């Protein structure tokens, strides 16, 4: 029982060293990667603080030692998130300076693309529709008003995929 | 919703919407 | 008729101006600031491009021109977002070097003491259910856990909240 | 589920759970 105890405070001390001074990256994991672990990393650290509470109280110290060690597990992955997360959030900051890296722009190409192409696509909708807001007994043009909507429907969700990972 | 109907058959694609649904 | 047109397609050609070399803050956005502004105008541009064919079909050219407009402003929105966005997605890389600006550093303390406040109370709530999972006859460690515990929740929802804005 | 009633009344604070909850 003191062992699951005393090597889940080991592991809280050493990754606190993460948020003393967090100015590089951590970890691979996006703004959005860090807030779905915190997000994951609550719910198993909510039943397992019950865990802790209910064997502790129950004399039920095999499955104790089990709660013990899922919420140190849970409160280091908690920290890596939120240690990246401060990281991001520091440097994202309009008043921030950035070198972008190669693989940083290889990552935005997709957002540009998508959203140069909804541009493209949306203007010749506008463009289709001014000609048929005049005169809309043109078949041909209300086929190319549908292939703009479906360029521009398509860029939006690339746009959007592109983003939530 | 997800799409529109225009005149002489053709439609207009709103399948983002549905994205934007699935995802709220 | 063709005023909204024509001034629709004049924004548009100058927001794109923001698509070609995005390497510096747009606006004050935050990277769940362009997702939410994205799935607004998209929200906005759907019903837009739906006033857009039916009024040009219905001959009623007032409202025809209303939704032009209405597009013309989602999509300005809609690239301000993916023009940020995708300036945070390459500077967010880890292979990225950045200077973190002093207002960087007070945006970022929040989610710092949050999370170093959540290991100083999990570790003696950890430290309080070593000594219960013991002798759970010990009404006052009972109340310490439970003020640690108290402690712990109210971190964990201050770092949240501390992320999402 | 938002707490858990300890032994001697006190209560182990789940708040942060229904902050989860409400959020998604």
């Amino acid at each position: 029982g003191q062992k699951e105890c005393d090597n889940a405070l080991r592991q809280l001390e050493t990754v606190r060293e993460l948020l003393e001074n967090p100015v590089q990256p951590i970890n691979d994991m996006s703004y959005f990667g860090c807030l779905d672990s915190v997000m994951e990393n609550s719910k198993v650290l909510g039943e397992a603080m019950t865990g802790i509470s209910q064997n502790a109280k129950n004399g039920n110290l095999p499955e104790f030692g089990d709660a013990i060690a899922t919420a140190s597990k849970a409160l280091c992955g908690f920290t890596e998130a939120a240690a990246q997360a401060a990281y991001l959030v520091g440097v994202s900051d309009p008043n921030s300076q950035a070198q972008i890296s190669p693989e940083g722009r290889a990552a935005m190409e997709p957002i540009v693309i998508s959203a140069k192409t909804m541009l493209e696509s949306a203007g010749g909708l506008i463009q289709t529709a001014r000609a048929l807001a005049v005169n809309p007994r043109d078949p041909p043009r209300w086929s190319v008003l549908a292939g703009h909507s479906r360029t521009v429907s398509d860029s939006i969700k690339k746009l959007i995929t592109s983003m939530r990972d | 919703p997800y799409f529109v109907e225009t005149p002489y058959g053709y439609q207009l694609d709103l399948d983002f919407l549905k994205y934007v649904d699935d995802i709220q």
